[PDB]
């Protein structure tokens, strides 16, 4: 029951910014990353960025990079992913994977998903 | 009789010759000499590459130097060969890789030097972390130092950059860099080079994992851990140097699955 | 009675047990089984059955009849791959979708070897090259033809025998390997790429389809029995 | 053919010596321990030894079942707003301490594993309520198998998984599982990444773990209250116990002296003090 | 009248003087008069897929052109 | 059914039992185990293999890499000691973390011979005479050594040969000892003193190191298993 | 704090088995020991508790003893330990001859400790009639199910 | 197929006509097709510890000088 | 009276070749 | 559960005096000692003083000598230690151990402890 | 060697065979062929230069 439950909406207008959240339960053995993940309209799942256990190291995808900023806290147990210039290409589902990792691909715990849509 | 003795030691591997007038016999770690794969124990179905006299024979690592200050030093296996001849060649090229070794670690000095040098082998040799808040988390660029390999530190100071990780190993020597006690260390096969005596070690080590054959660049069998049990010191001296040499042979190597060459990021 | 003691696990209900119990139609005329035909022993005997593998798993192919279908053609000779596959099996979209993927969803481990066979469909005089290979994993996946060639490769010719078959020989680290993405138990890659060109005299289709097909070998097994994700009930 | 429970060999009676021969005196730089025994320096008289080191085998050593972890569930009212309690673990012997450590005295083994499964419960709320007494199912999910997301979903149907449905206040759950690993031993220390970080590729799609191996490496269990909801609320404590049994070691590695910090080998700041104050000269 | 079946020895304790060796056995003894009540014996076989696999009229030599 | 009857004991649950039940996996094919090297049988033979005793524990000695080293001098003979030691292995701090004193820190009671080992660690020219002696319990515990030279003891000279080892042969009262500091369980006292004293020629280092280790024998043996404290988690 | 027991096991806290004991300077037996357990409420309330389980924990002399109901302890990695189900029949478990000496002890004239001459009358004294003060260890007994709101 | 096995007598009862003295043995019967449901047969074998004390290519005499 | 709990076929050694029998040339067609 | 608990501060000036307590529960099975022990700031844990289980018959250690005061109250079921003339080496912290003991060694059960300082 | 006794140190004296960059460093010589010499006792080292070339005889 590691209830991962996204948050952020997604309907903002070209080149806003949002705040994808996501809450966290059930045991999270901290060791191992914590991430984010697209699937598209119409493309396969993609990894977006993954943050460390409670590390503030992490990575970003090419794609994303520097636009996107994935943090966390850990007191409050929660991932955030702020978003700043949001574009066509941005438009898309995200979830909130993070657990296990070890990396940036396996998983055991994804959650729900919300839709964003950069409009224009 | 004829002057056979135990400190006269001539090793043969390829064409490298090591030898030695002050040695203390030789050490086959757990007794099994290394060996090729049986079918019995096979694993990969294709016809595996052995090597031999290409890849058996020693390879001698950049030579590290000795003072009271030193702390200790580490390399892994098969990484500290990495970029050594055909065997890194190989290496690289294949999927699998199983290989034994036979290391000999050099120094001498003067019969008016005194000091300890305690080289031991551990398979496995797992080291530990530099941060307080992330576990397991040095990475790859610093797991494997290659040739040039590490050291051990007399402190455990924690990284707190945060916004940019350090990474790396930070291996307390008197925890023997994996949360021990140093005294417990020999239960690891080994050799201690006390200067009045000795001027080597040799330690034969056989292909030891979980697996029959096991990806090398991914993973490192042995671990080679030479912390000074004595400092070193020399007459009425504030300043003694002194070199360690590590000559190492790959041995029984086989290959398996040939591909295209990997270029790992080494750094 | 016989004096007794009750020991830990007593009362409790294995859904994997293997007891006896009471029967609840005593002498129960049982009618006899009768011949029928293809009878089946062990689960392998399906899955070393060739399967089509679906491939080109576009938004716009995907569920579809197009997916099944690779297709070739007579533009010029380049290094550039027609279809790349990942080995694993049981979690690559592409295969997990086959016999063989399916019996592997349930279990979490398979191992063996692996045999892909590919049918060439297009007209009579329709010639040509292709090269199918498998790169252990470890390094960069292939790209172009000069890397994958350097692996385990088939060199295939078109022609009256319609069919080749290029197998997957079971080289892992571990003995058996997870049947779910993972990197401790990757599998490597299958690619196929124009060894020449594919060439057509006039007045003929200047583009056709391959189809693809999976098997496991006589060498292959699975273990641990688990259950499917290919499946759900919703309320 | 020298079993566990032999008498250990018999001390002979030596007399006075003076001879060129030299037990006394070795040179630990060989490696090697000096093998000798009392007779060997001092004179001793003969003596039938009836001690064995019967005990002290392997398979006798790790004898005992040791609590692994303890997985809380909870049954509450139905008109509540938080959802029924159920637990996932994901199965491993590095959660606790005790069994840990005792594993490392080595570099890999081989057990067939037994686990034992105490559960115990209580009511919460200060109400005078009733709850008949609770089953529970304890589902091992393995690797990639779908893991429950509801306390009543599809899940539970384990047409393929092996379940145990434990009835409260019978004798504690236990079952069998045979040596399950991928390798040919178990690897406790794996000093390695599960990927490689290539240079035609990007420094994240590279990264992983440094000494894991996968990150799913026996799978999940899960446990649930069977019962449906109850206006009264009833949380349990399903305790889990291993003994491995039929169990094979190879090379002993030094028993971990600083406590343990996360499933690695790493150690934290402020607990690499284990030995204490004595002087030299004092006994 | 038991029956005693042979046990396909995985993990090995460190014994060939009760465990180990000496191949282990194990009993089994019905207690009902139907068949249906039996415990499963596992001790099954396995068969030639070439039912599945060849289902040709003319033998597939693999060394030979399919179609000659 | 056959009648039984419920004795004492029964649907307890013995952490120490060893009963037969139910397997979750029926039918799984283990992977056979390979030959890996050194392979171990009993915690003893551990426990023979020599250890390096971290003897000089001072508040700035402890925990450090200068523990294990014992220093010697050139100054002249006095009759004080080197060092001492209590024989209680696994309760003395000096040996209970020796790979000796760990593995009976899981027992209660342990019996049997143990061995010193001295490694003299000073340059080729440096010579002299030591002795390390038992003196076993039930006495004042020597400070000079006119006392300890009356007990068991090894007269050691360095030279060629590097190493010394003295045997404490097995005496007690009981069969075994307790694995805790007790009276009735004492062990004695280990001690080292200078036998001559150290010599050294010019440009010489004057003062260098002496390193312990300590093994159980063949004959020594260790019952009753329990739980250590050398390890505990806090919440 | 939730109360838990721990007991320093010997036949002499009851008198009867003791004298019997006593008929003899020397003994040797295999020790078979029987745990009867019995509860109850406490306070003036109709609450209610589930069937409670107890965990009866061996720790033999040197062994770490539990200071909390709900410490590292309790996990009895090596510890040999018995879970009692209340309603169930009484526990029950075999303790061969665990003594160090050839022969149990009932009577010891003499100290532990001698009180030598270049030393302190304090650092020489010792019990008179004891051997070891942790001949056999204790025994340490929980409530294995966790808090209820009523006793 | 019951399994037969004696006991290392510890305490010796007041007896040899029934307990104490003529070897005591006990049965065992495997209740399960697995190998791992067996329950754990404690008559293991024990070992050279050489191979960790030892570990030097030319054989170790202890009565002669270690270094020649 | 090949069981279920058999050990697989085993993986023979074969080497270099260069003859008219073609293992990799096949026709699905023929269903098999 | 036998319940060792010190008191009795530790911030004196030198010179002066305190009084160490110590709150004892469980089954302390009267017959032995109970005891007090000190470990330092730097040194190695030392014997301080030993009562006798309710028989007021004690002993003191060498540097302590007539400058503290060990009692007992087993009606009270508590131990006090009275210290007088508290010095430069007196600072350091204390531990109540009364349990089984029989000497002036023997232990199966501590305290928390409790620091003093004697400053000046 | 023609040190005094007290004199030590370990030499690498190696051939390569040709066709490649004359090594001026050991890590390049310590490819070759070779023979690692430990000054002692015995104060001679040998190392044979086997003989590996293209033609039966050189000029
Ligand atoms: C009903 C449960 C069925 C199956 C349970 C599977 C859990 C297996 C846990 C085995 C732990 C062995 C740990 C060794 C680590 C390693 O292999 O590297
Ligand atoms: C689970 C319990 C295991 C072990 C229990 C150990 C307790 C042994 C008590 C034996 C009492 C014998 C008394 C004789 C006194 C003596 O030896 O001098």
């Amino acid at each position: 029951q590691v209830q991962l439950q996204e948050s952020g909406g997604g309907s903002a207008q070209t080149g806003g910014s949002l705040r994808l959240s996501c809450a966290a339960s059930g045991f999270t053995f901290s060791h191992g990353y914590m991430a984010w993940f697209r699937q598209a309209p119409e493309k396969e799942r993609e990894w977006v960025a993954c943050v460390r256990t409670s590390g503030v190291s992490a990575y970003y995808a090419d794609s994303v990079l520097g636009r996107f900023t994935i943090s966390q806290d850990n007191a409050k147990s929660t991932l955030y992913l702020q978003m700043n210039n949001l574009k066509p290409e941005d438009t898309a589902m995200y979830y909130c994977a993070a657990t296990s990792i070890s990396c940036s691909s396996g998983y055991m715990f994804w959650g729900q998903g919300t839709q964003v849509t950069v409009s224009s | 009789a004829c002057g056979y003795s135990d400190r006269v030691l001539q090793l043969t591997l390829g064409n490298s010759t090591i030898t030695t007038q002050e040695a203390a016999n030789s050490v086959v770690a757990y007794g099994r000499w290394p060996e090729y794969l049986r079918d019995s124990e096979a694993n990969p179905v294709d016809q595996p590459t052995e090597p031999d006299v290409a890849a058996c024979r020693f390879y001698t690592l950049d030579t590290v130097s000795w003072t009271k200050e030193s702390r200790g030093w580490w390399w892994k296996l098969p990484d500290a060969l990495r970029d050594m001849g055909l065997f890194g060649q190989n290496m690289y090229y294949h999927y699998l890789g199983r290989s034994g070794y036979t290391v000999h670690v050099q120094c001498n000095a003067s019969k008016f030097h005194q000091g300890a040098l305690g080289v031991f082998a551990v398979p496995e040799m797992c080291l530990a972390g530099d941060s307080n808040t992330t576990t397991m988390h040095t990475s790859y660029q610093n797991a494997n130092p290659g040739e040039k390999g590490g050291t051990f530190t007399g402190t455990f100071t924690p990284d707190n950059n945060q916004t940019s990780p350090a990474r790396r190993f930070c291996p307390v020597d008197y925890l023997l860099g994996n949360g021990t006690l140093l005294g417990n260390a020999f239960v690891f096969p080994h050799q201690i080079i006390n200067l009045r005596t000795n001027n080597c070690a040799t330690l034969v080590l056989p292909y030891v994992n979980s697996l029959s054959i096991d990806s090398m660049v991914k993973h490192n069998n042995w671990g080679i851990a030479i912390l000074p049990l004595a400092p070193l010191n020399f007459a009425s001296e504030s300043s003694p140097e002194i070199p360690i040499t590590l000559t190492i042979a790959p041995m029984c190597c086989e290959f398996n699955g040939l591909r295209n060459i990997t270029l790992p990021r080494l750094q | 009675g016989l004096p007794v003691m009750n020991t830990p696990g007593s009362n409790q209900y294995l859904t994997a047990d293997n007891f006896q119990s009471p029967c609840a139609l005593p002498e129960f005329d049982v009618t006899p089984p009768i011949d029928i035909p293809g009878e089946v022993k062990n689960m392998m005997e399906l899955a070393e059955i060739d399967t089509m593998i679906p491939f080109d798993l576009s938004a716009t192919k995907k569920n579809t009849m197009e997916m099944y279908r690779v297709r070739l053609s007579d533009k010029p000779h380049t290094d550039d791959p027609i279809l790349c596959l990942s080995l694993s099996p049981a979690s690559d979209p592409r295969l997990s979708h086959t016999m063989l993927g399916e019996i592997l969803n349930y279990y979490t481990h398979w191992a063996g070897s692996l045999k892909f066979t590919f049918l060439f469909c297009g007209s009579m005089m329709a010639t040509g090259k292709l090269l199918v290979s498998y790169a252990p994993p470890g390094a960069d996946p292939p790209k172009k033809r000069k890397e994958a060639m350097l692996g385990t490769h088939v060199i295939w010719d078109i022609g009256l025998q319609s069919s080749c078959t290029m197998v997957v020989p079971w080289i892992s680290n571990t003995t058996y390997r997870q049947t779910i993405d993972d990197s401790f138990t990757e599998g490597g890659y299958i690619s196929v790429f124009y060894q020449t060109r594919i060439v057509v005299p006039l007045s003929t289709p200047r583009e056709m389809d391959i189809l693809g097909f999976v098997s496991a070998c006589n060498d292959f097994s699975v273990r641990l029995l688990r259950d499917t994700t290919h499946i759900e009930q919703k309320a | 053919a020298a079993t566990s429970r032999d008498a250990l060999p018999n001390t002979e009676a030596s007399g006075p010596t003076h001879s060129k021969e030299i037990p006394a005196l070795t040179a630990v730089e060989t490696g090697a321990t000096n093998p000798l025994v009392p007779s060997d320096t001092v004179q001793t008289r003969h003596v039938v030894q009836h001690r064995s080191r019967s005990e002290s085998s392997i398979e006798s050593f790790f004898a005992r079942g040791a609590c692994v972890t303890i997985m809380t569930v909870d049954n509450p009212a139905s008109t509540t707003n938080k959802d029924k309690l159920f637990a996932v673990w994901k199965i491993t012997y590095k959660d606790t301490v005790q069994l840990r450590r005792k594993l490392e005295f080595f570099t890999y083994s081989r057990f067939d594993m037994e686990l034992t499964f105490v559960v115990t419960a209580n009511f919460t709320e200060t109400n005078n309520g009733h709850a008949l007494n609770q089953v529970y199912q304890i589902m091992y999910v393995p690797p990639g198998a779908p893991v429950p997301e509801k306390w009543d979903d599809y899940t539970w149907q384990t047409s393929s998984n092996p379940s145990i449905f434990y009835t409260y206040g019978t004798a504690p759950a236990r079952i069998s599982v045979p040596y399950v690993g991928i390798s040919n031993a178990y690897s406790h220390f794996y000093d390695g990444f599960s990927k490689v970080p290539l240079k035609d590729q990007s420094a994240a799609l590279g990264d992983s773990l440094y000494g894991a191996a996968s990150l799913n490496d026996f799978g999940i269990l899960a446990v649930r209250v069977v019962n449906d909801h109850n206006p009264t609320k009833v949380t349990s404590k399903i305790r889990v116990y291993l003994k491995p049994k039929h169990i094979r070691v190879w090379c002993p590695r030094p028993p971990r002296a600083v406590a343990y910090y996360g499933p690695g080998v790493d150690y934290k700041d402020g607990t690499l003090t284990p030995l204490s104050t004595k002087d030299l000269t004092t006994y | 009248g038991a029956q005693v079946s042979s046990q396909k020895v995985g993990a090995h304790e460190n014994s060939n003087r009760a465990y180990g060796g000496s191949t282990i056995n194990y009993t089994t003894i019905n207690y009902y008069r139907d068949s249906a009540s039996n415990a499963a014996s596992k001790q099954d076989f396995s068969q030639d897929p070439s039912k599945f696999t060849e289902p040709i009229k003319d033998v597939l030599i693999k060394t030979a052109p399919m179609l000659n």
